[PDB]
């Protein structure tokens, strides 16, 4: 019993994308199916529903005319075709199945107990770009006689995600990697900080290893004082 | 849209109530369903037809509907219940409608103050003709702050980007704010400051060109 | 000695008559034990009421179970308004056991008069339930507001349809076409909260209430401060059916004045026994 | 006809007997009208009660208020009252302060007597008041003594009476107990409100007594072929044998078919005879 | 000296019912009659209640009071705005002295409840060079006019060196106040931070300064 | 019905004062009598009681051995004699009469319904002294929304009236001058703060002008940011 989604990405405004959702473990054609989405840090928004065989489709006013839902009961698969994409369409898209079968009336009124893992789509004019990596060096005015935070600032990259480890993964204590922030330029930035004992500065080496797969960029930087 | 209070909280074992106000076109004529959403997972259906639970859902979760409103009530409040909670219903204009979500906080530990570290633009970045101030805020409970930047004690709103808080390895929240300056701007004030507020207590840090 | 034994049979015949009168029934119901077996439901609310065992005159109805008239189910009740007093209303249905673990989809629909749009039905409850073999289960559906609309306007009730089916649509009926199914039909459980004087000289219709004034001052019972008098009354087996108390302020002769409520001092109504 | 008139005097004699029995008194009290006049207090709580006129126990009378005058320096109060200190809702000492001839302030002190000690001998203090009086009118004063009275019930022999003092600014005594010929109903008294005191013949079928008593009768609906009654199958109804008939009855609950495709559950009043007692 | 404890503050809306509390000891309240006083600004007290629950002449029955165990209550029903005053409980202690409680400021709300803003200045360079050091915590524009102030050296409370003004009405009719913490320059150098915490209607506002100096 | 008080004043520590309270309207010798006091902005403190005829006297521990209560029923007058005065004795002193007369037991237990107008006594070992003035520089510790607090701290002066203006009176807007606080030394201190726009710092100069007439001391101080 499962819904396995596919096919998101980054795409330019006015251009188009198609999502897939493949079902298993139940009789796919005995259910109404939905798409629901969620913008970065916002609420759930229902986008559409489709009947068992595809003969009725209803859409939220916000995507009415631009998005099209459909299904291929023979491949057990739900589709959403997105055109005229805007930046406010950027979100995580979830497919969901009705809790009740279509042999009852108003089955789609009652709710959705199944749900796929989600698919990210990002709508931006930005091109792919690897990050600049800058040290956040500990200064002499530390928090504590014992401990300082140091880190590295991962600036101006597109698209998410980027990954930070310290000393090739041999430092998982005291380490926080913050969410990215998104700039008016359309580029993401982020920081990764590790709180250490201030005594160790001057000898023990701290290296952030940054990985941005979307641009095939790996950076290793030593942070010193 | 359906209307839900933006927030709620309880102590472990307490009984919280999440509310949903809607219209006769939706809630008034039609069955309400409720979802739980934990950070970075899909929703999970808790309630349907107003007051029925799907399989696998404890009876401490109950819900009701009167007129144009509905209620989700979580008895015996565990700390796994920390999540966003949504109502929903079908509107007669042919669309499914969610409410705006209610953040439920499960008070699980004591109020910890944020430590704050403010790093100035690095040598490397200035030599790249840019300049970023990085204010890191660590291990505070509960997870809610505000950030304000001052150049020479004058507020600055231009150039600021702030993260929302995020639960860490030790289960206390963290957050970040960035200020983007030109190197000229950074040189031409005596100092810059990051001012952070957490439950009325305020911490500030300052860096100066050096 | 045993003169009473002869009278004993006629006392039982009298209690029979009184029971019918307290109910509100002109005749004793004619129902075979076989038909009782068919209609008695084997459901939680009835096992609760049965398991307990093991207007002054008239009986007060707390709970009413209505079986279907006579085809999915129609309910006819001449139940007399009392939406306001109808405390609760539940439709009880039994889902028979299944052979293999299967998920069962139940929908219960109120009928409304056919129109072009929204033809035939309205919707009351829809359920999705997981059943395991060997055990069937009883489901209780709240229909208080629905049942009230039916009482408020008869002819707005055309009955209900109940459908029960598996994921592929195959039917698995809640309707039992066999002698072996007894007490398994649907039913409606409704909880409700329902609530000859003479003159001293009159030649009575035998049993009647006659005035009698008790004057404590007349007996030289001066210890009673208040009432000085009261109307007690009497009956002329013609006996009091209803009485009320009086309050009395009196000296008890122990250096105390007491104010007290004395039950059954005044006869309010009499009747034959 | 008036057969009734002859019986009328004997009905009155019966009600007299029943009144004494409900009040728990073996005999009618012998109190002269003169003594009533002396003792009946002319005070607000009694004017209220008088002016109003213009194994659980349902037979016996239930006491709402008790007024105690002092046992024969004054005011000891005597109690054959049985415990129930929690049930004592209110206790007030009522005293009448006689009229004054000039406007004067009156200081009242009420003292509980205690067993003498070396220091603070024999007085404890319950209430002290100060009141302003004008000529021609005396006034009734009500003093809360609930906690004091409860200690007395809790521990008898801790009740050694009370002392009452009433005086003007310069010490002159204005006595509260009235022994005058005219002065009736003006003595002190204790008003206690209580919620407490919640608290016939039955025979064998063959037992010989012709005194009217309760006889067993079991009603078996299955025996009559009244199978429509689901529950109770059977119950004890009972019966009795200027008339011997039931003085107390109880209801039963019954689950039955009404023969209209409905099962009803109801409460049927007066189904079981509990007591028979001549009436 | 065995004192009675009363909440520092109380408030109600006109027409509402407030309750002022008094906790004592068995030596005083427990065995002995309680009396209550009203005090308007710069007038003598006036007795409202004596022997626990009795009013002297000229005192409305909306003023009532009671006593249970080692505690007493003054309750003002029908709250008028002349009731704005300090209220004191009192009783005789068995050690042979009459004892008052600390007083309760009762506010009759004629505006909405404003939180204090707080400004915390560190010692100036000038004063340190004079061998002294004063931390100045200014509290502004709060209603009703009642706060408590609590100072922390790093994260540890410190009672020594504190002087705190009583509130006072401003031009805009919101109350203000001040707390000073006097340290030596050595003490000021020694801790990483100092903090001023004010509490107003359960909500707490807090500021911090450090020897790190702009 | 009245109690009319007399006496009081300022006095050095270790010195002595006698308060009087004259009663009329009632029979003075029917009542116990008390003295109660109140320090500037603190609670009521009972100091003593005396019996109707003068034969019993009880005192609060704080004045025990240094103050004496007494009365002359023939002059209808209650006295308090205060010796070895300290600074913490400074307060308003009120005389009060028992609500109940001495012909009842425990009359003094029950409270006091009469009360005089009060008499102030002020006990200080402080001599005249001008204030030290320290800047309270506007820091990044502004009040936000484009506004900054700056001020000046006026320390260690006596007696109480000191006066603060900003820029010779040309800046009255945003100014709050707080009440003084009075120290264990017996010197007063106070702060005066002016809320300004943070943009103006660095050009507009701010000067507190402090005036303490009782010592003939005037200070003018510029407050600058750090």
């Amino acid at each position: 019993i499962q819904l396995v989604q596919s096919g998101g990405g980054v795409v330019q405004p006015g251009r188009s994308l198609r999502l897939s959702c493949a079902a298993s473990g139940f009789t796919f054609s005995s259910y109404g199916m939905h798409w629901v989405r969620q913008a970065p840090g916002k609420g759930l928004e229902w986008v559409a529903v489709i009947s068992y065989d595809g003969s009725r489709k209803y859409y939220a006013d916000s995507v009415k005319g631009r998005f099209t839902i459909s299904r291929d009961n023979s491949k057990n698969t739900l589709y959403l075709q997105m055109n005229s994409l805007r930046a406010e369409d950027t979100a995580v898209y979830y497919c969901a199945r009705d809790l009740l079968v279509r042999f009852l009336y108003w089955s789609h009124y009652y709710g959705m107990d199944v749900w796929g893992q989600g698919t990210t789509v990002t709508v931006s004019s930005a091109s792919t770009k690897g990050p600049s990596v800058f040290p956040l060096a500990p200064s002499s005015k530390s928090t504590s006689g014992g401990t300082a935070a140091l880190g590295c600032l991962v600036k101006d990259y597109f698209p998410e995600p980027v990954t930070v480890s310290w000393n090739s993964g041999a430092l998982t204590s005291g380490v926080h990697t913050f969410p990215a922030v998104l700039q008016s330029s359309g580029l993401y930035s982020l920081s990764s900080v590790v709180t250490v004992p201030s005594s160790s500065l001057g000898t023990q080496t701290y290296i952030c290893n940054v990985n941005h797969k979307p641009s095939n960029t790996k950076v290793d930087k030593k942070v010193e004082p | 849209v359906l209307t839900q209070p933006p927030s709620a909280s309880g102590t472990p074992g307490q009984r919280v109530t999440i509310s949903c106000s809607g219209s006769s076109s939706n809630i008034g004529s039609n069955p309400v369903h409720w979802y739980q959403q934990l950070p970075g997972t899909a929703p999970k259906l808790l309630i349907y037809d107003d007051n029925q639970r799907p399989s696998g859902v404890p009876d401490r979760f109950s819900g009701s509907k009167s007129g144009t409103s509905a209620s989700l009530v979580i008895s015996g409040l565990q700390s796994d219940d920390e999540a966003d909670y949504y109502c929903a219903a079908w509107d007669d204009s042919l669309n499914s409608v969610f409410g705006g979500g209610t953040k439920l906080t499960v008070l699980g530990q004591p109020k910890a103050a944020p430590s704050v570290t403010l790093f100035p633009p690095s040598s490397e970045e200035l030599q790249a003709n840019k300049a970023t101030l990085v204010c890191l805020i660590s291990d505070f409970y509960p997870g809610a702050v505000t950030v304000a930047w001052k150049a020479d004690s004058s507020p600055v709103k231009a150039g600021v980007e702030t993260t929302t808080p995020s639960k860490q390895s030790n289960n206390k929240y963290a957050a970040s704010s960035y200020l983007s300056l030109t190197p000229e701007q950074w040189k031409s004030h005596r100092s810059y400051s990051c001012q952070v507020t957490h439950e009325g207590s305020t911490v500030e840090k300052t860096v100066a060109p050096t | 000695c045993t003169w009473r034994q002869n009278t004993k049979s006629s006392r039982i015949e009298a209690i029979k008559i009184q029971i019918l009168s307290k109910l509100r029934l002109e005749t004793a119901p004619n129902i075979s034990k076989d038909v009782i077996r068919q209609l008695l439901p084997k459901a939680p609310p009835l096992r609760e009421l049965i398991d307990q065992y093991d207007d002054d005159y008239h009986a007060t109805t707390e709970t009413i179970i209505t079986m279907p008239t006579e085809k999915c189910c129609f309910f006819k009740f001449s139940s007399k308004i009392q939406y306001n007093k109808v405390v609760k209303a539940q439709l009880w249905i039994y889902l028979r056991p299944v052979e293999t673990p299967t998920t069962v989809f139940v929908q219960i629909l109120r009928l409304i008069k056919p129109m072009k749009d929204g033809t035939r039905y309205t919707g009351i409850r829809s359920l999705k339930l997981d059943m395991n073999p060997g055990t069937g289960i009883w489901q209780s559906i709240d229909v208080k507001t629905v049942l009230q609309n039916w009482l408020k306007q008869p002819e707005s009730n055309l009955g209900i349809e109940i459908k029960a089916l598996d994921e592929n649509g195959h039917d698995l009926a809640v309707t039992f076409p066999g002698p072996g199914e007894d007490g398994l039909n649907p039913f409606l459980e409704v909880k409700v909260t329902d609530t000859l004087d003479c003159d001293e000289h009159s030649t009575e219709s035998r049993c009647c209430r006659y005035p009698l004034t008790v004057d404590f001052e007349a007996f030289g019972w001066d210890w009673i401060i208040a009432p000085k008098r009261y109307k007690a009354n009497y009956c002329s087996c013609c006996t009091p059916t209803k009485m009320s108390p009086i309050n009395m302020l009196y000296f008890n002769g122990k250096e105390q004045i007491i104010y007290g409520k004395i039950p059954a001092m005044v006869v309010d109504r009499c009747g034959c026994s």
